[PDB]
């Protein structure tokens, strides 16, 4: 972690990646007062799509 | 790039320029609706054709409107509906063929809302005369600076075309696809000034217009459609009531009974 960072670049500039275990989905309960993370999540996918209109 | 020009109240409006959010995608024109006046005799085969006629047809323009927001979309739709639909018929033409114009009436066309800000449209104009006509009449010079003539208007690339004559025998070239007949609600004007008793003969058609009074050089004889006048005064009682017509291509004209003839033809070309 020293020697002028000649071979070990310890400067944090960007994550360059995010572990999938770090991003989780939670929901608001019926009362909406407390957030609850769903128990035992293993896979999450978020799909966003936009339609295309042809004006050729 | 495609655009549509509308002549309304003597003003030329570009559809794209008037409405920035509206752009013309494509234009198209229905083929001439030929119709033969069939007569059937029972027991025989086929029909006996009468005189071929042409029914009114449709000129279509596919376009789209892209607005900034929903209130802008509604306002643009309302303004387009106000602009397109008028009390009386107007004129339209396109960038693709800017030398040919149609006298049309709009038809009911509904906006197809695809998203919150975009809407497709297919405007349809009914042309009821059954034919298309040139933007300029025969009196307009065939010069580049007039910016009126285009290719494909049947202009003869073998000889000069002028419609003002100073002699008693000449040729006039009707470049249209139809025989110009004022009885068929066609536009045709003749202005002749001369001295004597005049008589105009269309040899190719075989027609003859006869005026039975002396004329001076200061008096202009004007035949508009089916009305002959001198100094804008109806003199139909003093004529033979004949009317001349312009056949397709060249027509040989001969003028008898007057001298120092100055005759000018003013008519549009009939296309289809």
């Amino acid at each position: 972690a020293f020697e002028e960072n000649l071979y070990c670049d310890y400067t944090p500039g960007a994550a360059k990646a995010v572990a999938g275990k770090d991003v989780i989905l939670a929901v608001f309960n019926a009362a909406g007062d407390k957030l609850l993370a769903v128990a035992g999540q293993q896979g999450l996918t978020v799909n966003r799509s936009k339609d295309s209109i042809e004006i050729t | 790039m495609s655009d549509l020009f509308l002549e309304l109240n003597g003003k030329v409006h570009s559809l794209s320029e008037t409405f920035p959010g509206l752009s013309v995608q494509e234009v198209s024109r229905q083929s001439p609706q030929l119709s033969m006046e069939t007569a059937e005799i029972a027991g025989t085969d086929g029909v006996i054709p009468g005189m071929t006629q042409f029914k009114p047809f449709i000129f279509s323009a596919k376009c789209n409107l892209q607005a900034l927001d929903i209130p802008d979309y509604h306002l643009a739709v309302r303004e387009i509906y106000e602009f397109l639909f008028q009390r009386d018929s107007y004129y339209i033409w396109s960038d693709q063929m800017p030398g040919i114009r149609y006298e049309v009436h709009p038809k009911p066309v509904d906006f197809s809302r695809e998203s919150d800000r975009v809407g497709l449209l297919t405007i349809e104009f009914d042309v009821f005369k059954g034919y298309a006509e040139s933007r300029g009449t025969s009196l307009d010079p065939m010069t580049f600076e007039v910016d009126l003539w285009q290719m494909g208007m049947n202009l003869s690339n073998r000889d000069d075309l002028f419609y003002v004559f100073r002699e008693n025998t000449f040729r006039v070239y009707n470049a249209g696809s139809d025989r110009v007949n004022p009885l068929m609600r066609h536009e045709l004007d003749i202005a002749m000034t001369a001295n004597g008793t005049p008589t105009i003969h269309n040899l190719t058609t075989g027609e003859s217009f006869e005026y039975r009074k002396e004329l001076q050089k200061t008096d202009v004889l004007l035949l508009n459609n089916i009305y002959p006048l001198v100094n804008n005064r109806r003199v139909g009682k003093d004529t033979n009531h004949g009317i001349i017509t312009l056949e397709k291509g060249w027509n040989d004209f001969e003028i008898k009974g007057v001298t120092d003839v100055t005759i000018a033809f003013n008519f549009p070309f009939i296309y289809r």
